[PDB]
């Protein structure tokens, strides 16, 4: 099978160079960057998947009967010999910004609430009040839910006191703001990348650097724990995903971990089981005599795995 | 030791006319009537005018050539935020209050807007009178990076202003280096003059037809010796004092020279035979 | 008090005579022109110190040297009548 | 065998030319039918 | 144009009265003169003007602000004064 | 005393410098050029370019006035003169 993507890529080779040249104009240049690593890392099309992308490629042209041209100059020279440019230009540019501003709405919708609230947090308050009046009113309270209480209620205020629905700076607000993202990037600076390390690390390696942190920032400690909290306590984790655990891990490993699990744990992790399962289980621990840590967090390592793959399955929330 | 005095007429004109193209501008750019209030023109040390300076504000600078120096334009966190909120048609009942916080991009983009409508009408109203080219150079944050002036008590200009739009108030200031304007020091001080039509020079040769019709008392010196009051005192009517020979008569009006002469026996008086005006040039 | 001004040097000048002029009569004047004064021949001039009234005095050739003799010191009321034309 | 699996691969790429100088004429007298089958390209990419 | 030395002059400002006014005051009395506070001041070589100029003080150090050269149009005129 | 009512001009300089014309010829018009006496001494006082005495200027009532405080002291002049 050949990925949409590389079918696009092959096309974008075979529609030859000035053309593609065109593509990357009318295009984003993330897009141009990703065709360019595309024809140099190596071609996308075999000769069945050639004959594959231009047959689909052909069934697009049959379907796209065009009987038309792009005329992004052509349409506006017949337009200005009837009525003249002027009155077209203004209006035109008008009409992009409103699709302009509305892909940007769109945009925010999407793209991740906290991380709007934070692009906006500086910005103005009737900033935030327009942008949240234009949003979709889900989009519109999540970028309010973030907002600290004077800065939140102050937003709803100037919601009503918004009557000047202000229209070409919106859209060069917008303009503004989109300059703004290409250089965000970030990612590495976020926290529980950083907390996934410590839970990689050894034991007591992790002991010590939770010790120094709690120096460091009890609340930035407190908070990376919450983060680390993973079948620690019934309460966070339910007793639903006690049970789905049970039933997707092997016995034996689930008896080894229980070795050095604190009896809470035991309980919990035994409460789900029947009376013959959790009788089995407890006679298996009573038996089973001490064995060294080492194998015993190997496998309660494998078994934390399996759970952050449940969750990233997103079957049952953790927390 | 810094010390600078004098009086201005024609700037206090200036400013109120740039004033009011200003206040026109910013009543199309925001569909609402300000009003502009012009404070008296301050003169002070650049030191007392950073002081007086609310910090935090937002400092630009703008050259005027051909003199050499730039330009300083100051504007209140106040005066941007009703005005970024009007461009978004805010009331301005829930304002907020920001210190230190450095201005956000759109937030200098507006910024940049006031600047560019400020230069716009300045540049108008200068030019009006007198053609003086004024070019943005960098907006500052803290005026002391702004380090226009050679010494902090270097003695500065300064033009306040009151501008408001309803409810809503604020001020900002424009500041220039005496320097800036030392080379113009004696045009600044005059008041502005309209006409200087074809009409109005001849108008000065009519007061030069008026001026031949003039009044002149000339003195004639012939020994200037230098002597001392006890001389003087010891001095006695009768007493003869030597003079070395006076080739020449120097001839003066209240002082100035005009011309030399020799003296002669005319008709019996004291009568003098010029020789040639004294041109300077 | 005196004694400390007594040796200081000072200046001293000499007027010839004045005559009404004005600029038409000053342009129109060439080179070699000659203008009288009002002051009459064999008159003694006026002397003057930095523009205040002295005395009076003549030129006298002796030992073929020019030199001014002065012949009388102004008292305040001649000077006051003087100074009041 | 192999020598006739490359005049296959021959006469294949032939053919894959021509039909190739089918689209580059079809695309040049009519650009409409270029940019939407760009944004089914780019839809099909992002889905 | 071959080079020598020569003795500058700075004056700072001039009056006209006798000096009995001055004589009575004894010392430690003040007295002012047409300098006032900020104008420039000129300067005489052997006696003879150049040009205008403010002085101002550097490391307790007095230095002349010069200007420009005086032309003859204002010399005549300080002159007179 | 019959000639004390007789106005006379008043000479007040800085300091003196042994400025040769090539010092001159580099000085620009803007330029700048230091004295002999140091700052803050009294500065002295002169008539129709004749030593008097010395004084200080002081900031009183918004005019520069000079406070006299030496004498001629004709020795003292001797001393200055035999420089």
């Amino acid at each position: 099978n050949l990925s949409g993507t590389d079918k696009s890529v092959i096309l974008l080779m075979t529609i030859g160079e000035d053309r593609a040249a065109e593509v990357f104009k009318h295009l984003s240049t993330r897009e141009v960057q990703a065709l360019s690593t595309a024809m140099a890392n190596v071609r996308q099309i075999s000769n069945k998947q050639l004959t594959d992308v231009l047959s689909e490629f052909e069934q697009e042209a049959e379907q796209f009967a065009a009987l038309n041209i792009n005329a992004n100059e052509y349409l506006r020279s017949v337009l200005v010999k009837a009525l003249g440019e002027e009155r077209a230009s203004s209006l035109l540019e008008d009409i992009l910004e409103t699709r302009d501003t509305t892909s940007g709405i769109e945009t925010l919708n999407f793209m991740e609430p906290q991380s709007a609230a934070d692009l906006i947090r500086d910005e103005h308050p009737q900033i935030i009040a327009t942008i949240l009046v234009h949003l979709k009113r889900s989009q519109a309270a999540d970028i309010l839910a973030l907002f600290d209480e004077r800065l939140r209620h102050d937003v709803m205020l100037r919601i009503a006191t918004f009557g000047g629905v202000q229209l070409a700076e919106l859209t060069e607000v917008l303009n503004g703001l989109l300059d703004g993202q290409n250089l965000k990037r970030s990612k590495m600076g976020g926290v529980r990348t950083a907390a996934e390390i410590i839970n990689l690390m050894k034991t007591q390696q992790e002991e010590a650097v939770i010790t120094a942190v709690r120096e460091f920032d009890g609340e930035l400690a407190q908070k990376i724990i919450d983060e680390m909290f993973l079948f620690e306590n019934l309460v966070d984790v339910d007793d639903r995903s006690i049970q789905r655990l049970l039933q997707e891990v092997d016995s034996e490993s689930l008896l080894i971990a229980l070795k050095g699990a604190e009896p809470p744990l035991r309980e919990k992790f035994l409460r789900n089981m029947s009376q013959r399962a959790a009788d089995i289980l407890r006679d298996d621990l009573a038996n089973r005599g001490p064995v060294r840590l080492s194998q015993v967090e190997n496998e309660q390592k494998a078994i934390l795995l399996i759970v952050r793959r449940l969750a990233e399955t997103g079957e049952m929330v953790i927390g | 030791r810094r010390v600078v005095r004098e009086r201005l007429q024609a700037l206090e004109i200036i400013n109120e006319r740039f004033a009011r193209q200003f206040r026109m501008g910013l009543f199309n750019l925001l569909r609402r009537s300000p009003d502009i209030t012009v404070g008296a023109i301050r003169i002070q040390p650049y030191h007392e005018f950073a002081r007086n300076l609310p910090v935090p504000t937002n400092l630009n600078l703008i050259h005027l050539k051909p003199l050499r120096g730039t330009g300083l334009v100051v504007f209140s966190p106040s005066l941007v935020f009703i005005a970024v909120d009007n461009l978004f048609g805010g009331d301005g009942r829930f304002p907020t209050k920001v210190e230190g916080r450095e201005f956000t991009h759109t937030e200098q983009r507006v910024i940049n807007r006031m600047l560019k409508l400020a230069l716009e009408g300045y540049s108008d109203a200068w030019k009006a009178i007198n053609p003086l080219e004024v070019e943005y150079v960098r907006s500052e944050m803290q005026v002391k990076f702004t380090n226009i002036t050679t010494s902090p008590n270097d003695i500065v200009v300064n033009t306040p202003f009151h501008v408001e739009i309803g409810n809503l108030t604020g001020e900002f200031n424009i500041c220039l280096p005496f320097s800036m304007i030392e080379p113009l020091r004696e045009l600044l001080v005059n008041p502005p003059l309209e006409n200087s039509r074809h009409e109005d020079q001849n108008w000065r040769d009519n007061l030069v037809r008026q001026v031949q019709h003039s009044e002149l008392e000339l003195v004639a010196n012939f020994a200037d010796i230098p002597l001392r009051l006890s001389q003087i005192l010891k001095l006695k009517p009768g007493d003869v004092l030597p003079i070395e020979k006076p080739d020449r008569i120097i001839a003066h009006v209240d002082g100035v020279p005009v011309l030399t002469s020799q003296y002669g026996t005319v008709n019996g008086q004291y009568a003098l035979r010029v020789e040639h005006l004294i041109n300077p040039i | 008090d005196i004694d400390l001004i007594m040796d200081i040097p000072v200046k001293l000048t000499v007027e010839l005579g004045r005559t009404r002029m004005t600029i038409k009569e000053l342009l129109r004047l060439t080179q070699g022109s000659v203008v009288a004064l009002d002051g009459l021949a064999g008159e003694p001039l006026d002397i003057l110190i930095n523009g205040y009234l002295i005395a009076q005095g003549e030129v006298v050739v002796v030992a073929d040297k020019y030199g001014v003799r002065i012949t009388d010191i102004i008292t305040p009321s001649e000077r006051m009548r003087r100074l009041s034309r | 065998k192999d020598e006739q699996l490359q005049q296959r691969r021959a006469n294949q790429r032939l053919g894959a030319e021509v039909m190739s100088q089918r689209i580059r004429e079809m695309s040049d007298n009519d650009p409409r039918v270029v940019a939407l089958v760009i944004r089914q390209w780019m839809s099909n990419d992002h889905e």
